[PDB]
Order: structure tokens, then C-alpha cells, then sequence
């Protein structure tokens, strides 16, 4: 939610998210959901979003429909900002508990500094049970174990409440009295001075005194329970360690690629060229979160959400096996209900009619090779 | 007798200068301007600005220098009549600035303009800065006082005074540079309006528009 | 024109091009001049001039004296900005359609982001015929083919004569009138609004509805013709695809280089050491454009332009075949009237006395190796 009225070009060369696993589909309060993955930023980023020098690993939810209890890229928790470098892949995992009963779009998505919250695939998960179930105990280094729901709340109440009251006691002190139409009037022909005077000014400097007295009662007693306290902890994490990729063995070009208007469906001309030693087939087109495949060769299993999985949604004018040492130019279109649903359709209205994408190939014994494509994607009405 | 064409060229004079301008640069925009540093810069272009530097202050001096000597000393009584032709003089003055300013402001600026899209600049010298900047400026300027020293001069309500709106108007010019305000002649037509008016308010002008007009 | 005016260090370290070529010398309107080449974004590029984050390739002339049909940076077209990256050397190639006759001295230049156009060398191409020759076609993807030239010329003209006209209707209904010294006293003593009474303001809402009718009903009638249309298409390329260039197989180390004030010559001490294994000769020095060559050694044939080219410039106090393995210092002095010409001589009044250039040396079956010098850059007066 809130992908779909983005651009689609943005979403298609900004970053690309691949091998993602949910590790339930339906889940209690206070129990665990565990999302994995990887993602790819593009080598070839738009203008027009800032560099990714200050990035957030988010998740696309609700609000606290789940709490995050940790995340991870590379090794790494990151609950900071972190640069991530254009061009290297990353694995990351997010790791939610559930807080409130319902059904849930969950998202993973960056956040990216200059312009964009960079929105990944959304999978629904269901949350059973109650909101009152819901625990969030945290140990500190203090001793003491709170529960973050709740922790602090009443405090923070009663200093608003006597703060607030006390605003009250002194617009009340003064409106026992008479407060506009004769004041006014007395201030008009003549002098006021008649208005206020001690025991009026005495009432003044009580509050003042008062005020300044309790604000510094207040912090020194605040100070001596809670002796032990930091600084809010900030700042972007840089060093993220990236994923180390074997180099791939085949390389594909891209001769022309043609979207019909209206249509649900892409064309491309690829120059599939098979280096490396063993009989090669394509097996999917990730695009933006759409996922392209061909069932003759690839089958997901992951429950990838269904509306974005197109299961034999590439075809491939022949796709028999690329022998070793063989290239081949073949005639692919990508082609599913999801490219208008999902509005990549809508690249019509971009100003930088380019795609991108990641192909997979595998070969006899199902080992895998991404290569990554991206060139210009040119309309045909007629 | 009323006001002449001695309107004609203060029209025309502009327009045959400049037109003759827009002919010379139009020879030598391509031909010598376009390389500074090759000699033929330094006598079609450079030697004209010296040129019309010097012709500036002089005439600058001259036409400054007679209008405020002839100004008119026993200015206290003389007719409605006058104050009429020169009322009208006066207009021609302004008709001859906003005339110059459109040669100024709109013409040689925009045409600069399209110049440094075409040529990347070897100076701050460029043809079209010679007369844009030097030529052009200079003369609605030096028109510009004319004017108001004229009015200033010759017209009662404009002597005894310095008009606000008319010096504004002006000496402006002087606070307009680029890279890397002129409304006021309002406020001095309101004036000049009203300059017209004074046995000339009738009339017309509330007696014959009570009538036919 | 416009280098020789712009700093001359600038000038020496920021691209060097080489390789330079251009297909033909005269051409008649509507013929093509195709522009070939490689650049080198100098590893030292000054504070001061943005990196080419974002750059364009452009072409230096008077105008569209020429189109560009064409450019290519690596074996993409360019029509957009692009994203170079120091250090790096590309090719490149500009395609031009011939417009207007004459004689134009055509640049390659770069033009950089954050202060600059990086202007090449130029070379002075004839062009024979007729204006009214010249013709620009285009075929659309939506059938039609125009001539660039005029294409909407005359919709462009009629559309702002009609509300020209409408805005002089406007002034003119009222201008029938008096309009000033009568409807300026009327204001003045007693109210003015006799000034203006429908069918005044029967006429003014005339105007305000029939120009609300006519701006939508034109509107939609523009978007019965021309149903399709896309925005304008824009956007840095990135992924720049750079040269591929081996490891040159000399290595040079500058120690003091000097110029004469006033002068038309820089003298420089090399240690050329040849590894590699091929007898070594120099014969090349670049610097600003400037091409100083040892003719004992090497010749251009590419037409390089006439004021550009020192054929005998460059003199090596000791230029026999360098032998393997073997390393030597050597005084080398470039010189040519070209330094003054194009002010090279005017690095006395930059901030940062540094130069940077290009060496060329070939062994004995003419194969060559490219190194790059840059040291900085000492007057002599006295
Ligand atoms: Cu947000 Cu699915
Ligand atoms: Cu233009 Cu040399
Ligand atoms: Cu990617
Ligand atoms: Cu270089
Ligand atoms: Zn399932
Ligand atoms: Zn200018
Ligand atoms: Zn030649």
C-alpha cells in the first residue's frame, strides 16, 4: 500500500528485493514472524533520488499493528540509518512480533534520505488473539524490567495533569473576577492599574517562585531516582557488510522491449549468451515486485504473495536448453494481470521510459544465475 | 503652433540608429565577433565601444548641459497657452525614453539573451555586451534625464520640487545588473496627467463630458 | 571559441581527448560529418568543478548550423545528461546533419553540472548549399511523419495571434473611448463607477466566459488530435560504460617543469623508465588541446586542426629507442606558437600552477602506450 500510485520506473530501477521468505502466514499475539531475503540496489538509480548514504531498513505495516523487535542487514542489527552502496546486494531480516489482531499487508521497504520510502513486496499476514495479551518486556542495564507498552505512562501523565492544572489555577485565579467587557472599558477613559494589585501581585510571584521552585525539585528528585541515563542513540551506521556474488555465467542484451497501451504485457528481444558449463534455461523476470515465470522450467514455493506471482507468466519464444558455449537471441514477453494492477502500466506517465529487471537462469541440475537487465522500455499503440 | 513632428524624430531616430545597429552586428556577428582575440575584434568592435563611451559623456554633457542653462529663469508668469506646447514637448520626451527603454530593456537584452546560447563567451566584451551594455543603456539613460530635467525646467508643478516618481523612474536603471524598479512611470504620468491641467482642465475634462465630448 | 578565454589549468586538467577524428572536411546540406573519439576525465580534476555527476555531451558551433542526429558515449546514445566518472577514459561519436551554409569551426565539448563547458578541440568544417534544402523528418510511433523543421509551426502561430488578438479585442473595447485625463478626473472630485456600467460589464463577463469556454473546448479538441502523448523525457543516465584500457607498459615521474614568461614553450625532466618489452620512442606530448609531436617519431594523419598541431614541437634532449628494462631522464621541451595562441602562457595568472597532459610513446613496430603526467608547473622570468 502506497507502491502501486508510485512511478513505475522508480520502482523498477531503484531496488530490486529477491529470495524473500516469510516464516508464517498466520500468527497468536506476542508470537514471532521472521522476514528474510535480499535486495539489490541498482546500478543504474535515479536522478532525483539522493544516493542511499542515509537509508532505514523499515517495514511497510499499519502503524504497530506488529512491533519490530530486530533487524538485520548483513550480519549487523540495524536500528540506526546505514549507508548502503549502489550497486552491491545485501541480505537482510526483520524480525516482528505481533501486536494486533487483524489482517495485515506487511511490507519491507527503505527508507531513503533525499525523496522516497522504497516500498518492497507486501505479503498478508493475520494476527489472532487479543491486544490485551500484548507484552513488551525489556531488561535494562539498570536492573530493573519494564514493559515498554505501559512503561513510564502514569508518570507521564501526572506532570501533564499538574502542569495543566496549574495553567487552569491561574486563568481561574483571575476569572473569579469579571474578565472582558468592564476591564476593558476601565482601560479605555482612565487609567487600569485599579485592575490588578497585591494581593494580586503577591499571587504573581507565588506562581513564579513556585513554578521555578518545583521545575528544579522536580529535575534533581528526577535525577535521583533514574541516576543512571544516556543520550537518545544516534547515527547512520556505515560498513554494512554486502553480499560477496559469484560472477554470473551467462550475459543477456537487450534489443529493444516494447509494452503494448493499453496491454498487460511486456515484450523484450534478448541475446542470451550461455559462458559457464552446463545446459542453461530461463526460469523468471523480476520486474517491481512482480515476479515473471516460466512453470516449464521454474516453480516458486516460498507462498510469494499471490497477486504479484504470474506462474507461467514469461514465455519465451524458445527456451529448450542453452547448450555451453551457445548464444541465442529469443523473443520474451512478461505478461500478467499484475502489470496493470500493480500500475507498471502507468510508465506511460514517467518521464524516463527505462526498465530494469533481474533474470534467473538455471541450469540441469537447478543451480541458478541472476543476471540483471535494464534498458529502455518504448510504448506501441498502433 | 500645439506640438509637431519634432515627435517624428525622436521616433525615427532611435529606429534608423538602431536598425542601422541590428545591420552592423548582424555583418560582423559572425566575421570578427565571434574570435576576441583575433585582431579584427580590436577595430570592428573594440574601437566601437571606445567610441561610443566618448560620444555618451559628451553628448550626455551637451544635452544636459543645454537643457539645464536654457532652463527657463522668469518661469512665474508665462501663459496656459505654453504651458500647453511644452506640456506636449514633455510628452514627446517620454514618448522618446519608453522608446529608448523598449530598445534597451526588451530588444538588445533578449537578444543577448540568444547569443550566449549560440557562442560561449571569450569576453565580458561580446558584441552584443558592447551594444546591449554600453550603447544601448547609456542612451535610454542619458534620454531618460532629458526628460525629467526638461519637465523639471520648463513645467511649474514639476519645478520647485524633484518629483519622487520621476527620479525613481530615472536613476532606477542604475539599480538594474546581471549575472554571474521602472513601475514608477506611473506615479509620473499621474503627475505629467495633472501637469496637462491646469487652465487645461476645461473641459472637457468636466464641462464638455456634462455635454456632448 | 571560448576556450583560450577560460583558466588555463582548467583547461589542462580536466578531460583530455585524443584520438580525435572527423569523417569529412566539406559538406553540402542534409549530408552527415560523423565525429569520433575518446576522453579522459583527468584523475585530478580541480575543487571547484563539480564532478561530472552530471554531464552532457554537446557539440561546440554558431547554432544549428548543424543538428545533431546523433551521440554515442560507449555504445549508447546520449540524449540525456550522464553520469562520467573520474579517472575513467570513454569514446565517443556526434553525428551531424549539415543546415546552414558556411564555414564552422565544430568543438566537442562537455558541459559539467556545477560550473563549466569543457570545450575540445575545434576543427573548421565547409558547408555548401542552400538553407531551404535542409529537411529534418521524423516518424513517430503514432504513424505521422513530420519535418522538424516546421512540424506545428503554424498551430504554434495561430494560437498566439487568436489570444494575441483577443488581449488587443480586450484594450480595443475600451479604448473606443477616452482613457485618460477625462476618466482621471471623474475618479478624482465625486465617485468615478459612471466610468462603467454593463453593457460594460455585460462585455467583461462575455470576455471571462467565452476565454474559460475556449481555453477547455481548445484543450480537449487538442486532445481529440494527438490522443497519445508521453511527458517529456528526461533523467542523468548512469552506468556509463567506460574503456577498457591495459596497463601502459612505461612510467614517467615528472621532476620540475618550467615555463618561460614570456614565452611560447614549457620545458619539462622526465625519468621515462620502459618496462615492457619492445625498444620505446616518444613522440607525443598533449596538454590543452595543444598537440606537441617529435615528426622524428611520429605523424599525424587525421586532419588534427592546422592551429593545434605542433609537427615538430616537441623536442626530447635525447629521443633513441628507449630498450627494455632501461629507464633515463630526459629534458623534453614542447613549443609552438599554439601556447600563446590559445593562451596556454596564461596559466600565470591561475590560482593553481599545475599541468597535466597525455605522453604517446611507440616501440618500434609503431604499437603505443599512453601515460599521463601531471606535476605542477613553475615560471622562469629571469
Ligand atoms: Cu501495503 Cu500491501
Ligand atoms: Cu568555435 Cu573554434
Ligand atoms: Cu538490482
Ligand atoms: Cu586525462
Ligand atoms: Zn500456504
Ligand atoms: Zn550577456
Ligand atoms: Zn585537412
Amino acid at each position: 500500500h502506497g507502491e502501486k500510485s508510485q512511478a513505475a520506473f522508480m520502482r523498477m530501477r531503484t531496488i530490486h528485493w529477491y529470495d524473500l521468505s516469510w516464516s508464517k502466514e498466520k500468527v497468536k499475539i506476542n508470537e514471532t514472524v521472521e522476514i528474510k531475503g535480499k535486495f539489490h540496489v541498482f546500478e543504474g538509480w535515479p536522478e532525483t533520488v539522493d544516493e542511499p548514504d542515509v537509508a532505514f531498513l523499515n517495514v511497510g505495516m499499519p502503524g504497530p499493528v506488529f512491533i519490530r523487535k530486530e533487524s538485520y542487514i548483513g550480519g549487523q542489527l540495524v536500528p540506526r540509518s546505514v549507508r548502503l552502496e549502489i550497486g552491491k546486494t545485501y541480505d537482510f531480516r526483520v524480525v516482528l512480533k505481533a501486536r494486533r489482531p487483524g489482517d495485515w499487508h506487511v511490507h519491507t521497504m527503505m527508507n531513503v534520505q533525499g525523496g522516497g520510502p522504497i516500498i518492497g513486496p507486501g505479503k498478508w499476514i493475520t494476527v489472532e488473539g487479543s491486544m490485551s495479551e500484548f507484552r513488551n518486556p525489556v531488561t535494562t542495564l539498570t536492573g530493573q524490567t519494564v514493559d515498554l507498552e505501559n512503561y513510564n505512562e502514569g508518570n507521564t501523565y501526572f506532570w501533564h495533569a499538574f502542569w495543566f492544572a496549574i495553567g487552569v489555577a491561574w486563568i481561574g485565579y483571575w476569572s473569579r473576577r469579571p474578565i472582558f467587557i468592564p476591564r476593558l472599558l476601565m482601560v479605555d477613559a482612565g487609567r487600569a492599574d485599579e485592575l490588578v494589585s497585591a494581593t494580586d501581585r503577591k499571587v504573581a510571584m507565588g506562581f513564579l517562585a513556585a513554578t521555578i521552585l518545583i521545575v528544579v525539585m522536580a529535575m534533581s528528585s528526577a535525577n535521583s531516582k533514574y541516576p543512571i541515563t544516556i543520550p537518545l542513540q544516534a547515527g547512520t551506521m556505515r560498513g554494512m557488510k554486502p553480499l560477496e556474488l559469484p560472477a554470473p555465467t551467462v550475459s543477456v542484451k537487450v534489443e529493444d522491449a516494447t509494452y503494448r497501451v493499453p496491454g498487460r504485457a511486456m515484450r523484450m528481444k534478448l541475446t542470451i549468451t550461455n559462458h559457464g558449463n552446463s545446459p542453461i534455461r530461463l526460469g523468471e523476470f523480476y520486474t517491481a515486485s512482480v515476479r515473471f515465470l516460466d512453470s516449464d522450467v521454474y516453480k516458486d514455493t516460498t507462498g510469494y504473495p499471490e497477486d504479484l506471482l504470474a506462474e507461467d507468466g514469461l514465455s519465451v519464444s524458445d527456451n529448450s536448453p542453452l547448450a555451453p558455449g551457445e548464444t541465442r537471441t529469443v523473443d520474451v514477453t512478461a505478461s500478467d494481470a499484475a502489470w496493470e494492477v500493480y500500475r507498471l502500466s502507468d510508465i506511460i506517465y514517467d518521464p524516463d521510459s527505462r526498465f530494469a529487471g533481474l533474470l534467473f537462469f538455471f541450469d540441469a541440475t537447478g543451480n541458478r544465475q541472476v543476471v540483471q537487465i535494464d534498458a529502455p522500455l518504448i510504448p506501441s499503440f498502433m | 503652433l500645439l506640438d509637431k513632428k519634432w515627435l517624428t524624430f525622436a521616433l525615427a531616430i532611435y529606429t534608423v540608429f538602431y536598425l542601422w545597429v541590428r545591420w552592423y552586428e548582424g555583418v560582423y556577428g559572425w566575421s570578427a565577433g565571434l574570435d576576441s582575440f583575433a585582431p579584427e575584434f580590436e577595430t570592428y568592435w573594440m574601437n566601437f565601444l571606445y567610441t561610443e563611451i566618448v560620444l555618451e559623456i559628451v553628448t550626455a554633457s551637451i544635452l544636459w548641459g543645454y537643457l539645464w542653462k536654457t532652463r527657463d529663469r522668469n518661469l512665474a508668469a508665462l501663459t496656459p497657452r505654453e504651458e500647453l506646447r511644452r506640456n506636449f514637448t514633455h510628452l514627446v520626451w517620454l514618448v522618446a525614453y519608453a522608446w529608448a527603454i523598449y530598445w534597451g530593456a526588451s530588444y538588445f537584452t533578449e537578444q543577448d539573451g540568444t547569443w550566449h546560447q549560440t557562442i560561449v563567451r571569450d569576453t565580458d566584451f561580446t558584441p552584443s555586451h558592447i551594444i546591449e551594455f554600453y550603447l544601448s543603456y547609456p542612451i535610454y539613460i542619458i534620454t531618460g534625464f532629458a526628460a525629467f530635467i526638461y519637465a523639471k525646467t520648463r513645467l511649474p508643478f514639476f519645478a520647485k520640487g524633484i518629483s519622487l516618481p520621476y527620479l525613481v523612474l530615472v536613476v532606477g536603471p542604475f539599480m538594474i545588473l546581471p549575472n554571474v524598479l521602472a513601475l514608477a512611470v506611473m506615479g509620473t504620468l499621474t503627475q505629467t496627467f495633472y501637469s496637462f491641467a491646469q487652465g487645461g482642465l476645461g473641459q472637457s475634462l468636466c464641462e464638455a463630458v456634462d455635454e456632448g465630448l
